RNA sequence: UUUGGAUCAGGACAUCCCGAUGGUGCAGCCGCUAUUAAAGGUUCGUUUGUUCAACGAUUAAAGUCCUACGUGAUCUGAGUUCAGACCGGAGUAAUCCAGGUCGGUUUCUAUCUACUUUCAAAUUCCUCCCUGUACGAAAGGACAAGAGAAAUAAGGCCUACUUCACAAAGCGCCUUCCCCCGUAAAUGAUAUCAUCUCAACUUAGUAUACCCACCCCACCCAAGAACAGGGUU
RNA sequence: AGGGUUCAGCUGUCUCUUACUUUUAACCAGUGAAAUUGACCUGCCCGUGAGGCGGGCAUAACACAGCAAGACGAGAAGACC
């Protein structure tokens, strides 16, 4: 799905992530072995002329059965430690965050919606 | 009763039998001891090939 | 690798293919009875057992009018369709056509195969036939058969 | 809300404090029974400022007064879209073309 | 000094009384063989460690998802047993190994397309030709007197097999589909090398090592998988649901037989010794064995916890 | 790529006459049994199938003459008569091809 | 005073990591040193680009070489250098300059050797329990056996998704099973102590799997270049 | 259609290739070249100066389809004194 220079969709409201020029920030690192991020893995963004690590939470690609497929790749921010850089998300982000093994309660419990 | 036979000194752990599969890699070294227990023959077989004349008759 | 593939791979391309069986299938409505190379003629054959069908579906049939006049390049044949060739085979369910092979074309050693329509006006083919009943073997096996029969009688 | 039962928000008075709320509860849990249910880590070590548990049915997060009133989850999860930040955010926009 | 067929004579008054004769005779072979312990059987011993057992002759139907109670989807191949027997016996000394050997037969076929020797073979058995016969290792406790018809319930939910058969065939492959090389880029100048595999050797050998990764023919060879288990069985229709994919194309012969793997070994204390006999047996199988984490068609809608 | 040196004829004789290389014998070669020509097994009799090609041609012929021109399919069976002979009673509402012959024995009427 | 890149890589250890062992630091966590070990692995990019200069983000590691840059009858970039031309300089001029720059055609039908399924033992991280345990003043923080998850590699498969449709394929799914011996230690004369032993001796790590039979004209095939093979009840 | 560079889009250039059609291809039938060629009954490892020499090893004969490691492949010509 998500991979070195592809571009995202900032989720949350971090002023960060807010674009005045509507420009997208692009993966420029990918924290798997493989290169391929899944829902759940870490990537690193060039964003605004900075290097922040980011979650991805929904991507284009189809997944497994029973799993949601968003018609656009979304990301939201973390900082270095796990702290998420924005404070809510808006758009329904999948539950299998849960199941997979990570840090994720924060983004969990700061986001809004389910699908 | 090839398989007692005797070796004079310390042949039984310093001659070795190398032999080559023919594959990348295949370079094995078998010492008498090893040879001996893999095979009690093989060590008099060797023997008397190897003393044997290089020609088509040694078959 | 080509498994479960059971379109030969024919003419200039698939529309060539398409136009070489729809004249082999016209001429094969013409003359009911054709001979073509062995492949073509095998190729063919399934084309023209599904057209009998498709005239017995009746002439008023929309779809099989439209069938009908494209694959027929002769528009004088589609009245011989619906009209001779489809209450001929009326009673029967399947084999309409019968195809045998011929001895090779002297121009290219190609493998001749010879298809017509059941039931022609024609001169008969000289058919392969089985051996006939009254042969050795037959005989043994029927006398065999007989008394099978009466033990299971009995 | 198909997220859990129980969401516990604790206020401690410093990441020591936190590690050691943390440590105790996980303990308690692991020492009292359920023998069979998956174990639960802790989540959040290296962040100071904030920590989670995520149990069979029961989240609690251990923040800092600082930390809560920056990202304030009683009125998030008390209030399913009606929260401020949610109202000052905008549902969804979409640019459109240029004169 | 010609060929010939066995319908090659026969007239139309005989061809259909031959073929039903033959079947009749066929099915009727078949149905004689389906009470092996009245029949004078071997003795029978109880299990014991460092027993191996004989194994299956399947056919590969198909594949079908299935779900687990914790709500894991996992394909399930068919093994479908059908007319699998045991032809022939041979001891320990006779066979010069460590192990014993059985002969296990199935899926039987016409015996006008046999040779003269395995048709005489038969004959004698009493059971009408297999297509493939496959060798088993067993031990001495393990015998099982000859023609002696096998079942799925060999079997047995939770159990761990291996399967082996001949994969699917693909012909002459090149070193992209067949080894997985890379190849080279197909622009920037690239002169008809777009799949070559490009450098064999070394300059220094003036030759090619034997064992070079080279095109050539591909699959239609012998593999074996490992580690499978069965999570269903069928005694009405005598199929295996086998976990996972198995060699071979659909409707092909499958040699199944209980997993080799040391971490599976001493698993077959509860496994019927040396095969299940339903003509002895006291109680009757159930239609369907499942395993405890399989969820049944009939069973209601999974609630998870 | 260039030889490097001239093939004998001794490795020519070997790749020549190799068993691969010699045109196998045929064993399924019979006697027709109407005119006693050779055929194969799987295949018509010649003979047989160009007496008969001939026949049929010959009827074509008299066919198209009849039918004078193009595009004029009849929409009723055909029936072919030869010398001597008169519609059935079954062979009745179709299309008489007539023929200036003696009946063939191999064609069998109906 | 010659040289890079792509593909395929073979071998050596003077070992980067994975493995054992000794010393070694104040307890663990970690560190340095030493021995043995080639079975396995050793990333993606940017400006450049005579391959080395500057780097960014990762990983257990991003090892040194030989192989006629290993490899160009497999491909390709730079130079060796050209036939055209300019700017700087030399020369009366023609012309020249390891100086700076632009552009610029190696062609090949495999004769010989060798080879064309090594018929199969899998590697590495991360997370949970132990466990916040032993240990620690605190800071901190492991053992050993276990469980899960991920990646790669090898071998297969199409029940779903996708490219597509009687099928092939991955982006999809399934399976993956042994040691490694450097040394640490008993008893004991030469040398009646002691001594692990190029002393006699003890102890510790000092195989199974797959193939196993022998009508054929013709037709079909999940088998296949031809050939060969399976089915034809 | 001059030599470099850039924003956006675009795409199998690539991550990582896959499927299909035509051509080619393989078999059958007809016609039918060229470069090349001292003779060859034309193996591997090590050494020496390498298919032909020395020491070991290997080894019934033979046809078809690929492969390009070697035959300093005449191969392929050019470049330098
Ligand atoms: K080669
Ligand atoms: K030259
Ligand atoms: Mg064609
Ligand atoms: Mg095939
Ligand atoms: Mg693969
Ligand atoms: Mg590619
Ligand atoms: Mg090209
Ligand atoms: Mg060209
Ligand atoms: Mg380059
Ligand atoms: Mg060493
Ligand atoms: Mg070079
Ligand atoms: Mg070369
Ligand atoms: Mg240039
Ligand atoms: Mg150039
Ligand atoms: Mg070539
Ligand atoms: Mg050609
Ligand atoms: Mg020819
Ligand atoms: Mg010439
Ligand atoms: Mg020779
Ligand atoms: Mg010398
Ligand atoms: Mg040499
Ligand atoms: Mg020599
Ligand atoms: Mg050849
Ligand atoms: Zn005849």
């Amino acid at each position: 799905a998500i991979q070195k220079m592809t571009r995202v969709r900032v989720v949350d409201n971090s002023a960060l992530g807010n674009s005045p020029y509507h420009r997208a920030p692009r993966c420029i690192h990918v924290y798997k072995k493989n290169g391929v991020g899944k829902v759940g893995d870490q990537i690193l963004l060039a964003i605004k002329g900075q290097k922040k690590k980011a979650l991805i939470v929904g991507h284009c690609m189809p997944g497994p059965r029973m799993t949601p497929r968003f018609d656009s790749n979304n990301v939201v921010l973390i900082e270095d430690n796990g702290n998420p850089v924005g404070t809510r998300i808006k758009t329904p982000i999948p539950t299998s965050l849960r199941k997979r093994e990570g840090e994720y309660s924060k983004v969990l419990a700061i986001a809004q919606n389910f699908v | 009763n090839t398989r007692h036979i005797a070796f004079s000194g310390n042949k039984w752990e310093q001659k070795v039998y190398s032999s080559h599969t023919g594959y990348p890699g295949g370079f094995r070294q078998v010492t008498a001891a090893q040879l001996h227990l893999r095979d009690p023959v093989a060590i008099v077989k060797l023997a008397i090939y190897g003393m044997l004349p290089k020609n088509l008759h040694r078959r | 690798i080509s498994h479960g593939r059971v379109f030969r791979r024919m003419g200039l391309g698939p529309e060539s293919r398409i136009h070489l069986l729809r004249n082999l299938l016209t001429g094969l409505v013409r003359h009911e009875r054709i001979e073509a190379p062995w492949a073509r003629v095998d190729e063919m054959r399934g084309y023209a057992e599904k057209l009998i069908d498709y005239g017995k579906l009746g002439d008023t049939n929309e779809r099989a009018m439209r069938m009908a006049d494209f694959w027929l390049t002769e528009k004088d044949l589609i009245p011989k369709l619906f009209q001779v060739l489809a209450p001929r085979y009326k009673d029967q369910t399947g084999g309409y056509t019968r195809m045998l092979q011929i001895p090779n074309r002297s121009l290219d050693r190609a493998k001749m195969a010879v298809i017509e329509y059941k039931g022609n006006c024609l001169p008969p083919l000289p058919l392969p036939r089985r051996d006939s009943h009254l042969t050795l073997l037959n005989q043994l096996l029927q006398g065999l058969r007989q008394d099978l029969r009466q033990s299971q009688e009995a | 809300m198909r997220y859990t039962d129980y969401f516990v928000i604790v206020s401690g008075t410093s990441t020591r404090h936190l590690h050691a709320m943390a440590f105790y509860v996980v303990k308690m849990y692991k020492h009292l029974k359920c023998k069979r249910d998956p174990h639960v880590k802790i989540e959040g070590k290296d962040t100071d400022d904030w920590l989670c548990v995520d149990f069979g049915s029961m989240v609690i997060h251990l923040m800092l007064p600082e930390t809560r009133e920056i990202y304030e989850l009683e009125k998030l999860w008390t209030l399913r879209s009606y929260d401020d930040q949610l109202a000052q955010i905008a549902p969804e926009t979409v640019p459109e073309d240029f004169i | 000094k010609s060929g010939t067929w066995w319908d090659e004579h026969l007239s139309e008054e005989n061809v259909p009384f031959i073929k039903q004769l033959v079947s009749d005779e066929d099915k009727a072979q078949l149905a004689s063989k389906l009470c092996p312990l009245k029949d004078e059987p071997w003795p029978i011993h109880p299990w014991e460690p460092g027993s191996f057992r004989v194994g299956l002759i399947a056919l590969k139907l198909g594949m079908m998802p299935l779900w687990t109670k914790d709500g894991q989807k996992h394909v399930v191949t068919l093994l479908q047993v059908q007319d699998c027997h045991v032809l022939k016996y041979t001891s320990k000394e006779n066979c010069n190994g460590k192990m014993a050997t059985l002969s296990v037969g199935g899926k039987t076929v016409s015996r006008f397309r046999k040779a003269t020797s395995i048709l005489e073979f038969y004959r004698e058995l009493g059971l009408p030709p297999k297509q493939t016969v496959k060798i088993f290792n067993i031990t001495d406790n393990a015998a099982i007197k000859p023609g002696t018809p096998l079942y799925a319930a060999h079997f047995r939910p939770g159990q761990y097999v291996d399967v082996t058969a001949k994969t699917i065939g693909k012909g002459f492959q090149g070193v992209m589909k067949r080894w997985g090389f890379k190849g080279q880029p197909a622009t920037h100048g690239q002169t008809k090398t777009h799949r070559r595999p490009g450098a064999v050797a070394t300059g220094d050998i003036g030759r090619v090592w034997p064992g070079t990764k080279m095109p050539g023919k591909m699959g239609n060879i012998y593999r074996t998988e490992y580690g499978l288990k069965v999570w269903r069985i069928n005694t009405k229709h005598n199929i295996i649901y086998v976990n996972g994919s198995v060699p071979g194309h659909k409707n092909c012969l499958v040699k199944v037989k209980d997993s080799k793997l040391p971490a599976y070994k001493d698993l077959g204390k509860n496994l019927p010794f040396p095969t299940y006999f339903p003509d002895g047996d006291e109680e009757e199988l159930p239609e369907d064995l499942y395993d405890e984490n399989v969820c049944q068609p009939g069973a209601p809608s999974i609630t998870f916890a | 790529a260039a030889p490097k040196n001239r093939r004998t004829i001794e490795v020519n004789r070997c790749r020549r006459r190799n068993p691969q290389k010699l045109i196998k014998v045929k064993n399924n070669i019979d006697v027709c049994p109407e005119c006693g020509h050779l055929k194969q097994k799987h295949v018509l009799c010649a003979y047989c199938y160009e007496k008969v090609c001939k026949e049929t041609a010959e009827i074509r012929r008299q066919i198209g003459k009849q039918e004078g021109g193009p595009f004029k399919a009849p929409t009723i069976e055909t029936v072919v008569l030869y010398t001597g002979e008169t519609p059935s009673e079954q062979d009745q509402g179709k299309r008489i091809i007539e023929r200036d012959r003696k009946r063939p024995s191999w064609f069998t009427q109906n």
